[PDB]
């Protein structure tokens, strides 16, 4: 199963790349560790959409 | 008034001669980043001159306006004509220049026009060290 | 509403805009994604809000054998878009290179140096 979770982490990368999400590998690793707890993803939407917004507000 | 504007070019002549000499290896590996942060400042001067050229073609650059423009930049360019002529004189490399340039931000701590340049120049000269 | 169905609904939207084999790879992916589920529900809310040749396409002179498919000769016009996207990138570059430096050759004075702002 330890080999399987690595393969499922690598198959998970492409659908976060081709859907034009805000995630790359690091945010994927953070968010996959957060989702294993049981945290609601509809709330994580806003914290990612605001981390990417607040830097553009400074420029 | 020309004699008041004329020290700018004299405080430019021994700044390009800083860039085109202090880029050499022999002056050390601190004079490299020293003269890549005195190269940036000469590019800033080149930006100013271009804007003023666009003004002058429309009959809209005159001696008074130019004199107003350059007066903040005689606390910018003339400062470069002093550090260049103290670091080059004698043999100053590495840490000896960097003490001499920590000595020259306590000779500019009340102007604030020159002080920003001193802080930038010694923030670039501290990087290889 | 399942998890693997939500990837299929966007496979369709892949297939609308061309790119057949990309959707054909996606459907090879959906059988192993569910024969982690809470991540893809995060992927649909970020779907399109993020930050922004080949010798096997229209050639038939390679291969140990080729299937014979007759004349088509109306995909040679979308082999010109295959080049047109390249040369329209290399002219958009030249528009954003003349702009960023004519904006510094011409501006109000005192805005190209913040030390003159003091």
């Amino acid at each position: 199963n330890l080999n399987a979770v690595r393969e499922t982490m690598d198959v998970l990368l492409e659908i976060s790349r081709i859907l034009n999400t805000g995630l790359d590998m690091e945010t994927l690793s953070i968010c996959v560790r957060l989702c294993e707890q049981g945290i609601n993803p509809e709330a994580l939407s806003s914290v990612i959409k605001e981390l990417r917004k607040a830097t553009e507000a400074l420029k | 008034l020309v004699h008041r504007i004329l020290p700018v070019a004299a405080s430019y002549s021994a700044v390009t001669r800083f860039i085109e000499e202090k880029s050499s290896f022999e002056y050390g590996q601190v004079n490299h980043a020293l003269a890549a942060a005195m190269r940036t400042l000469v590019k800033e001067h080149l930006i100013l001159v271009s804007q003023l050229e666009q003004l002058h073609r429309q009959g809209l650059l005159s001696l008074q306006k130019l004199w107003f423009y350059i007066q903040p930049a005689m606390r910018t360019m003339d400062i470069l004509a002093s550090l260049a002529t103290s670091v080059d004189k004698g043999e100053c490399l590495g840490g000896s220049t960097l003490s001499l340039l920590h000595d020259r931000s306590f000779s500019y701590t009340g102007d604030s026009q020159a002080q920003e340049l001193c802080l930038y120049l010694t923030k670039a000269a501290s990087a290889p060290y | 509403l399942p998890a693997r169905n939500k990837i299929l609904m966007l496979s369709f939207d892949l297939r609308v805009g061309g790119l057949g084999p990309k959707a054909d790879r996606l459907e090879e992916l959906v059988e192993e994604l569910e024969a982690v589920g809470s991540v893809l529900d995060l992927l649909v809310q970020l779907a399109g809000s993020g930050p922004p040749r080949d010798y096997f396409l229209n050639n038939k002179h390679v291969g140990r054998n080729v299937p014979y498919s007759g004349y088509d000769c109306d995909d040679l016009s979308v082999f010109e878009m295959d080049v047109q996207s390249l040369i329209s990138r290399e002219e958009c570059l030249c528009h954003s290179m003349i702009q960023e430096t004519l904006q510094v050759m011409e501006a109000a004075p005192g805005t190209g140096l913040p030390t003159v702002g003091l």
